[PDB]
């Protein structure tokens, strides 16, 4: 729960960095916006890893 | 202490009470009958432990 | 000199061993690729005295006769080989295992050891080594002008050179699986060696018949559960208390016999 | 004096090392061209007692014998060589690297150190120097009558004099790259010197076989991430407190025994 | 590990001193702003000093 | 009058010596340039009784005979001559060493002592003295109306005068290095004198021959690490308690002998 | 009554002196032209026991003998004579120093 | 370790010091075998896994090998004679001292920065003190009983 | 009881005097012909453990 | 009795520690140095592999 | 110091001592820290004098 | 050790002192041969492993 929560914290930070990069490039000719895709990291099926 | 080496072996003999007689100086010696059968000098017994 | 004192001494030693195991588990919390250990005890000999089941009388037998037991002894410490939670260190050379495999390294003596920790570096010549400088086998040679190292899920190590749109494969990282994983001899330094109780090392590709998947940028932290360790510390302390009290009680009894 | 005490005395020291690394990283959150550290740990001795895999009977082996272990030791603190974010502070004397190369600087004793800090100044004699006063190599002199300094993406330093429509080339800045960037020995003042684990210094031009690119008016900031250091402090503090609790439990156990 | 953090606190204080001095001279003819540069104090590697 | 009493008395004395060293280390937390101490212990004599290796039979030997040992005694006290953490005191008169050098000062008796403490003052005559008033060597004298004192990384001390655009040199702060730094005899006042076990005093400038670099405005704090001292206090207390229990057991044994 | 107790007693006294210095520095924040104090300590005497460098055998010397030390003592309290921040009170009689002089 | 008289002793206490002429010696001043001389220009001394001692001097980017730490292995360890100050001498029960590199021929490894502590188990010794004390109190009572029996016998 | 405690209590009282002066200055903003106060502090006694 | 040799993932068998069993163990002759010798009331020393 | 022999002297002879006694109780006449009681009548001394 | 009559005796009591003309003597005052004379400006006397 301190490694499953850290993973979610880092994922949210990555998403926010992507959003900030999209905002900063509002006026940039030829720029394409970016989005982040997340996937779970299950192991056994009863033990989630974040 | 590596120098420790054997030097000599003490002579240990086996004699019962009926074979030895206390001489006048307190030292036991073989009786006549016992001496005649066991010889003049008693051979060392290898089974004696000290 | 008295039996109860030997029994209580054995109990004290067993509890001290349990505390030592607990302290070792708690000392390796930050170690990557560490597995927590648990000790298992067995009771000592049983004095026969009156053989149970003997004929108590011509037509009757003794049910559960007089057996006097000795203390306790520890059988063995078993590891818990389970997947610890992954941590993202965002490093191109850190590798974590998702399944049940091990990395193989060569000791300076020429023998082969096995480690699960994936914190890898590169030496002055270019080969992939562990933190202790031991060379990961099968030898993976990273060339001088590398821009990025990519390690896939199936163990292929690729290097992307400058101006070339295709990546150059420079090795193949395999995983070794043993029938009995807990039977390995731990030499420290996050290294386990094969014993006769750990079967034989079966090499396999990471994704095949049961080797795990390799994740790049991830490290496998220890599986030590700390709240369990605190509760077990409480338990061990109380058990040591009770065994010491048994020793003290035996001490008080022998005193009265001395006084007699 | 007792085993668990030594093990928990190694746990304390390892966690203190982790806190030292975290605090040093947080203290240098603003220094340009900084690479943050990561401490790695490994298991200490493992007392054999009953050998794992020992032949108990003539046909039955003992699986996973009584392997009581010792505490933990840290292998080393490794530098996480990643590209820090570039900042546009708009001065002609600030240059930032985009790849994985290093600037070469000549130490006063005649040896050469390597730095990734791009904040350059000009001494009284007109040479490019590091902010600590160490002269850069292979020496780029700047005339007194200079109007503008232009350092291109290839490291060419040009100076435009008064009333002249063409720039004058005053040198060529080169980047040094190593086989292993981690093995360099840090000597402070944002300076690293060569070690035998870092291979040999390969000098290269900025854009060719693997040296990075130089951007003028830019400074390379540190790669330290504050939030991750905060979370790591919270976890190191808890681990240190729990290991101290293990120390206290051992102390209490030794008290009752002595009192007996 | 106390001196290491104290040094970082002092560096942040110096940065904020420079920022405050720059702000106070927002309207001051002939003023050139200041900027503080920092360098680590590594002793022999593997340990930091601040 | 009984062997065990003398042995346990020696043990008590050794533990008291360990506690003395611990207290000395703890009392000097705030001392600049202080080095922590460690005690080394050795076994005392060994009563031989049976000679190990003697001839028990004509073809057998006596393995590991009856050696009875005496108590324990401290061998020696060793310092940990390592770099302490630096502290910024923002004073132009305070100098810190980054390597392994010593400042040479002159005692009032004319002999030279060596100190690593950099808290310097200027006397009424202008000579750079230490906090106790001992004159550094050489007499780095200072002019009357100095505005600022600049001590470089290589020991060059300069003074900036008024109306003069160039700094004037008023001395050269040098460092003394020894073959064995642990062999220097401590005399208090943060002063070490030469012995025959500390080699010879090698005078050198800061930056060459290994001697350290000088930082102006910083002081070298003590290297005492508190957590080790606390764990060692626990160790000392419990070992002292065990040895006192052994003394008490010997006392009860002797008393039982007296009653009969 | 025992050596370690005296050493710890000296350490306590030194830390108390440091606390007094800090308290004095705090009490004079609002004073004009005040220079803060800083205390410097030195390590006390050493009980010699075995002398470091004493010739044990005919040829081998004893390195780093048993130098058991005593506590600590404060040498001095030094002022930091540095230019404090100047404050404008707009008074015709208040004067401030820019350098390193003193009024008599 | 080489003793002043020239005979070699053996120690497991790994706390070493450099003497005034370089030279690694034990804390008692006895020189360790074989010879390692550390120069003045040394910045840091590293002792490897296999006992190789490397010294880093200023300027050189490559460490300079100085000496080799050779471990002496006995086949019967307990047969050594404890000569006092953390030293054991070979006897007829521990003959043939085999010099070897650490890690080879069954020899152990070297960890630098760590010292092996005593292996004395504390609870065992306390329980053993309890047993010894009560045992000395039951033998003393046997002495007293024999004394009383003799006094009663010789009184008549 | 302790020198540090007395020094800190004295510093507290001095800062309280400064606060009272500031409050009295603020309370008389609208008064005509008022002159605001300012407090001047000084160092107290200096014990000579070792004479400079 | 098996020993571990360096680099050999397998133990080397050295020997078997056999136990001698007597019929009337109480009839043995205690000769001193923690040794018993066979006496006519404790005859027939049967060597055996322990456990069998 | 007595002549133990015809040519030697006795060093450090047999002195058996009795217990311990208190010599004197001395006062430390130093300047205590000042406390301000906001009283027009309380006076404090700065040097080394006494009120009569 | 040198007796008053001039013949040499032997002792194992290692409690030695020094008399007023330098010189090591026993607790009884007899002088030890060989003759070892400690000077007056001595700061510390070390007796080594080999009797130096």
């Amino acid at each position: 729960s301190f490694s499953q929560a850290v993973s979610g914290l880092n994922a949210a930070a990555t998403n926010l960095d992507v959003i900030g990069n999209n905002i900063a490039n509002s006026a940039t000719y030829g720029f394409k916006s970016g989005t982040a895709s997340f996937a779970d990291m299950f192991a056994g099926s009863k033990v989630g890893l974040g | 202490p590596n120098t420790v080496a054997p030097v000599g072996r003490l002579k240990l003999v086996k004699a019962e009470g009926n074979e030895v007689q206390r001489s006048d100086d307190g030292l036991f010696r073989l009786t006549a009958e016992a001496q005649a059968e066991r010889g003049a000098v008693l051979a060392a017994d290898p089974s004696i432990r000290i | 000199m008295i039996s109860s004192l030997w029994i209580a001494k054995t109990g004290l030693d067993a509890q001290q061993t349990n505390m030592d195991v607990i302290a070792n588990n708690l000392a390796n919390v930050s170690t990557n690729g560490f597995k927590r250990q648990r000790a298992v005890f067995e009771d000592l000999l049983y004095q026969t005295i009156r053989q149970p089941g003997a004929q108590s009388s011509e037509q009757t037998t003794l049910p559960s006769g007089l057996q006097i037991g000795t203390g306790v002894r520890p059988v063995a410490t078993e590891r818990l080989h389970s997947q610890g939670n992954l941590s993202q260190t965002n490093n191109s050379k850190d590798v974590a295992i998702k399944g049940q495999g091990f990395f193989q390294v060569m000791l300076p003596d020429g023998t082969s050891a096995y480690t699960r920790d994936g914190s890898f570096q590169v030496d002055q010549n270019g080969q992939l080594v562990t933190a202790g400088g031991f060379q990961v086998q099968p030898a993976i040679t990273i060339p001088a002008n590398a821009l990025s190292i990519t390690i896939g899920r199936d163990g292929v190590v690729s290097v992307t050179q400058q101006g070339q749109a295709a990546p150059v494969q420079v090795g193949q990282l395999n995983l070794t699986t043993f029938m009995n994983d807990t039977g390995l001899e731990s030499i420290g330094e996050n290294l386990y060696i094969e014993t006769q109780s750990s079967g034989a090392p079966n090499e396999s590709t990471p994704g095949l018949n049961g080797a795990g998947l390799l994740y790049q940028g991830y490290v496998e932290t220890s599986n030590v559960n700390v709240a369990e360790e605190l509760v077990n510390m409480i338990q061990v302390q109380r058990a040591y208390e009770i065994n010491s009290k048994a020793v003290s009680t035996t001490d008080q009894m022998l005193q009265k016999l001395t006084q007699l």
